């Protein structure tokens, strides 16, 4: 369940940090990269509980 | 004790692409000696050749050039599927509309 | 307006790229046509169908790949991470460590 | 025969039965 | 435009139940031992799909025009290569667009620009029993092209490219799905060894091309290979034999389907996930054989 968390938009363009960081510009894609971050930051504190 | 983490840097920056040596056709969309209107939009599809995008971002001026979705920089190394070409003549005004 | 998707249908010649060449066995920066990954590419001993291209396993994640010209499939893997420790008798006694 | 398992840990060992290299993941 | 074949009776339809038959590979997408749930367009499994067939013994001119919503599954079972291309359109007046499809001997000729058709679409053939040898003789399904935008041409179909009368040997499926302005078919060639009816089998479908047209098609209909002979006098309208067709049609609709992938990388078995109790447990589950509990 952990390994299959990762492939997921979570409200974002897209759920690869590759895709986003070469098809966009920083300023406005830090806020995808953020989501992606509280996405997996969340998912690793539930399993590591 | 643990300290830090060991990893193996890339080393090489290979990449791969079928060799077609097909130029596609932007002169009857950029550079068409007549245009169709804009309730008869035309709609040509571009595949089986190689865009040749540089020429047409540092050879040519556009009075509003903006992209959605892709860097315009970024433009050279992304490639596309069924790329689309629409050629059409509209009000100045109403070029700002043109958009998600 | 050039309109352009992605995911929306298969592709194997796409847009505008350029071909290098190919190397294996060691852990290399490989773009196959918008299929970006970095991994060591060995050749692969898996049998493929003519009109079957990537590869995947059981956690859905890229384990194979298609030339785009010769048509010969190689694998992916990731070149070895890890981590390391010190060890210590202690400064107490001596100064000398060993890394594992 | 491996020197120390005795025939009711080898029936044990062989009845339980159960992991690729992934991105973080360490054992 | 063209001529009109008499005996336009009607004749209540058949039925027959699709036993585990139409699956096809979603993707170009390589997975070994593996069991994966898609969310696609599928034929249900255990449904009746409807019987048409063309039969001499009233002459059963049946072609009907028939719709097309989301797809079609197309499984015609000959021997003597009676069918032929397919077509599909909205209007078929000439005022829009109408894909055409032929599968004659020479290459799979595509036409997808306007051209008119005739009240009664038919494609005949006058063999000639004089000369040893068989030549193509009437082409007469369309009045004219006036303005024509997409065209394609691939190589020759795989047929049988063998003309005699035995045993049912062939079995022809295909998928006629068509989204977002992209064209797609698939098909299968696998044989039979049963006179009638589906087998009890299972095969998955490969694909076969992309058409992007953009265009929309509602409308479907079926072109039939039609021999004349002189075994039959009189006019030339009814002086025919169309031996024994037979074709089965189906529809689509949106379902979840569970699929078994085996070793060569080739979908072996399906389970779909909205029929049965036992079914849906096995979606949910993951896998197959499902022991006791609740
Ligand atoms: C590359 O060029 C060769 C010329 O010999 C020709 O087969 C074709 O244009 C290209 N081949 C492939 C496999 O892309
Ligand atoms: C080891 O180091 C401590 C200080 O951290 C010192 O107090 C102690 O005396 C040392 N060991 C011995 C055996 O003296
Ligand atoms: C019968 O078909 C012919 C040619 O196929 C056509 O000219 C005629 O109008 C049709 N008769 C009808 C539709 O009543
Ligand atoms: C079989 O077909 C007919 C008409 O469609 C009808 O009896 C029924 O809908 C079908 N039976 C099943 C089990 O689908
Ligand atoms: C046929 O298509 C062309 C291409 O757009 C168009 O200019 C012409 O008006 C069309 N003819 C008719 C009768 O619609
Ligand atoms: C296709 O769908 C559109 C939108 O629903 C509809 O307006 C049109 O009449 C349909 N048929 C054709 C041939 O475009
Ligand atoms: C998979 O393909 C190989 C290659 O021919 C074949 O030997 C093997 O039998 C296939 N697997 C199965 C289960 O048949």
């Amino acid at each position: 369940t952990l390994v299959k968390q990762l492939s997921s938009n979570f409200g974002a363009i897209s759920s690869v940090l590759n895709d986003i960081l070469s098809r966009l510009d920083p300023p406005e894609a830090e806020v995808q990269i953020d989501r992606l971050i509280t996405g997996r930051l969340q998912s690793l504190q539930t399993y590591v509980t | 004790y643990q300290t830090s983490n060991f990893r193996v840097q890339p080393t090489e920056s290979i990449v791969r692409f079928p060799n077609i040596t097909n130029l596609c056709p932007f002169g009857e969309v950029f550079n068409a000696t007549r245009f169709a209107s804009v309730y008869a939009w035309n709609r040509k599809r571009i595949s089986n050749c190689v865009a040749d995008y540089s020429v047409l971002y540092n050879s040519a001026s556009f009075s509003t050039f903006k992209c959605y979705g892709v860097s315009p920089t970024k433009l050279n190394d992304l490639c596309f599927t069924n790329v689309y070409a629409d050629s059409f003549v509209i009000r100045g005004d109403e070029v700002r509309q043109i958009a998600p | 307006v050039l309109s352009f998707e992605l995911l929306h249908a298969p592709a194997t010649v796409c847009g505008p790229k350029k071909s290098t060449n190919l190397v294996k066995n060691k852990c290399v920066n490989f773009n196959f046509n918008g299929l970006t990954g970095t991994g060591v590419l060995t050749e692969s001993n898996k049998k493929f169908l003519p009109f079957q291209q990537f590869g995947r396993d059981i956690a859905d994640t890229t384990d194979a790949v298609r030339d785009p010209q010769t048509l010969e499939i190689l694998d992916i893997t990731p070149c070895s991470f890890g981590g390391v420790s010190v060890i210590t008798p202690g400064t107490n006694t001596s100064n000398q460590v060993a890394v594992l | 025969k491996p020197s120390k398992r005795s025939p009711i840990e080898d029936l044990l060992f062989n009845k339980v039965t159960l992991a690729q290299k992934f991105n973080g993941l360490t054992v | 435009q063209c001529v009109n074949l008499t005996t336009r009776t009607q004749l209540p339809p058949a039925y027959t139940n699709s036993f585990t038959r139409g699956v096809y590979y979603p993707d170009k997408v390589f997975r070994s031992s593996v069991l994966h749930s898609t969310q696609d367009l599928f034929l249900p499994f255990f449904s009746n799909v409807t019987w048409f067939h063309a039969i001499h013994v009233t002459k059963r001119f049946d072609n009907p025009v028939l719709p097309f919503n989301d797809g079609v599954y197309f499984a015609s079972t000959e021997k003597s290569n009676i069918i032929r291309g397919w077509i599909f359109g909205t209007t078929l007046d000439s005022k829009t667009q109408s894909l055409l499809i032929v599968n004659n001997a020479t290459n799979v000729v595509i036409k997808v620009c306007e051209f008119q058709f005739c009240n009664d679409p038919f494609l005949g053939v006058y063999y000639h029993k004089n000369n040893k040898s068989w030549m193509e003789s009437e082409f007469r399904v369309y009045s004219s092209a006036n303005n024509c935008t997409f065209e394609y041409v691939s190589q020759p179909f795989l047929m049988d490219l063998e003309g005699k009368q035995g045993n049912f040997k062939n079995l022809r499926e295909f998928v006629f799905k068509n989204i977002d302005g992209y064209f797609k078919i698939y098909s299968k060639h696998t044989p039979i060894n049963l006179v009638r009816d589906l087998p009890q089998g299972f095969s998955a479908l490969e694909p076969l091309v992309d058409l992007p047209i953009g265009i929309n098609i509602t409308r479907f209909q079926t072109l039939l290979a039609l021999h004349r002979s002189y075994l039959t006098p009189g006019d030339s309208s009814s002086g025919w034999t169309a031996g024994a067709a037979a074709y089965y049609v189906g529809y689509l609709q949106p379902r979840t389907f569970l699929l078994k992938y085996n070793e060569n990388g080739t979908i072996t078995d399906a389970v779909d996930c909205a029929l049965d109790p036992l079914s849906e447990t096995k979606c949910t589950l993951k896998s197959f054989t499902v022991e006791k509990g609740i």
